[PDB]
């Protein structure tokens, strides 16, 4: 699933950015530190691959 | 004397005035003084709440400058000026709408405001835009270039083209929205007919008559289900009909404040209460029986509290 | 370079647009919109 785990990876990314139209900017905060995180353990775990 | 604004909040629950020396906020029903801040800039021309929150938007006397008032820190924590005269200005948790005679423009609430939008209006010196506060709901809407027109944004999708309603064949006198940001109320300056639209679909949903003469047209407001309606016209003159029952195209209440000053009219915290508010400084509550017949009055200054 | 601590200064109430920084209804009273409830207990 590495393929997948980078995907959700950009996408979120990408989200914590665009700010979708119906979300306040509390949860992108929460989403931006939680996308960090998973930053950190997908460039730890897979570093080439990331 | 100082009385040059007053407007309801977005639940109607609270009402508040712009004075030659600053600003005051009242509960609509039971009527009840909560502030009253002096603020010297000229006097306030036009006040907007944010239901019942510490941040009220501010006109000063130059009309010429936005101030948001911060109540808790009794400071001014946003200031946005303008070339041209505002005319309104509309709140809602994440947006900031200031409203020009030609010209409509929204903002972020942040410290430093910017702008993300503007749209382009007919003439309206008289300031008429609504906008819904509701989470689900960020709709706006505005009477647009043609006259008698009146044209609708989603301020979450913008990228959605604007509906445009032909509400009127002559130029808008005045707009509403229902509590939950579903419908809208349009009139015209004959005042002659009065008329409902689905924001959605920019459907007529009634059309209601509330006379022969011409007569200009104050304010107009919805009920919580958006099943009654209040229109307020000349001397004072209050007209409450029915939304969803198509059977009826006329009032079935009517009333006038004892002074005959004009007023804006909304419905109390009682399903049967309509409360007027007037610009000699007359509060009003009026009670009706299913029949539109008074079965209890109220009347007091409310500047005097 | 602030990427977690971004959030907890949100959390601490430091800086944010301004309604969502400190919004309080207390002013003139009754009861929130159940909306703010709901963005509190969906941020709980």
């Amino acid at each position: 699933h590495l393929l997948d785990f980078f995907d959700i990876f950009g996408r979120l990314s990408s989200w914590c950015l665009k700010k979708p139209g119906h979300v306040a900017e509390v949860y992108l905060v929460h989403l931006h530190a939680s996308v960090y995180a998973l930053f950190h353990r997908l460039y730890g775990m897979y570093p080439c691959n990331f | 004397h100082g009385l040059l604004y007053a407007g309801f909040n977005q639940d109607h629950g609270c009402f508040a005035c712009g004075m030659e020396n600053g600003f005051r906020v009242y509960n609509t029903d039971p009527l009840k003084e909560k502030e009253k801040q002096e603020f010297l800039e000229g006097g306030v021309g036009h006040v907007e709440m944010l239901f019942r929150c510490n941040y009220l938007a501010l006109v000063g006397g130059g009309k010429k400058k936005v101030m948001i008032w911060d109540d808790l820190k009794k400071k001014t924590v946003i200031e946005i000026e303008f070339s041209t005269e505002v005319k309104a200005v509309k709140l809602r948790r994440d947006r900031i709408v200031v409203v020009l005679d030609s010209m409509i423009k929204v903002f972020t609430f942040t410290h430093n405001p910017h702008q993300l939008h503007v749209f382009e209006t007919c003439y309206n010196p008289k300031g008429l835009c609504v906008l819904c506060p509701n989470s689900n709901n960020s709709l706006l809407a505005f009477p647009g270039t043609h006259t008698g027109h009146v044209q609708l944004v989603d301020l979450a999708s913008t990228e959605k083209p604007p509906v445009d309603i032909p509400a009127h064949e002559g130029v808008l006198s005045c707009i509403a929205l229902n509590l939950q940001g579903t419908r809208i109320a349009t009139a015209s300056e004959k005042g002659t007919l009065i008329r409902i639209f689905d924001t959605s679909s920019g459907h007529l949903i009634q059309e209601l008559r509330r006379g022969s003469q011409a007569a200009n047209i104050y304010c107009i407001n919805f009920n919580q289900d958006a099943s009654l309606i209040c229109v307020s016209s000349d001397h004072g003159t209050v007209h409450i009909f029915a939304a969803e029952d198509p059977k009826s195209k006329w009032s079935f209440s009517k009333f006038q404040v004892p002074s005959g000053s004009p007023c804006i009219c909304a419905f109390g915290t009682e399903p049967n209460a309509v409360i007027a508010i007037c610009a000699d400084g007359s509060y009003y509550k009026f009670l009706f029986n299913p029949k539109g017949e008074c079965i209890r009055d109220v009347y007091a200054q409310f500047l005097e509290m | 370079l602030i990427q977690q601590g971004a959030d907890a200064h949100s959390k601490e109430l430091n800086k944010l647009p301004l309604p969502s920084k400190s919004v309080d209804w207390t002013h003139f009273g009754g009861s929130p919109p159940s909306d703010e409830i709901r963005t509190l207990r969906d941020q709980l």
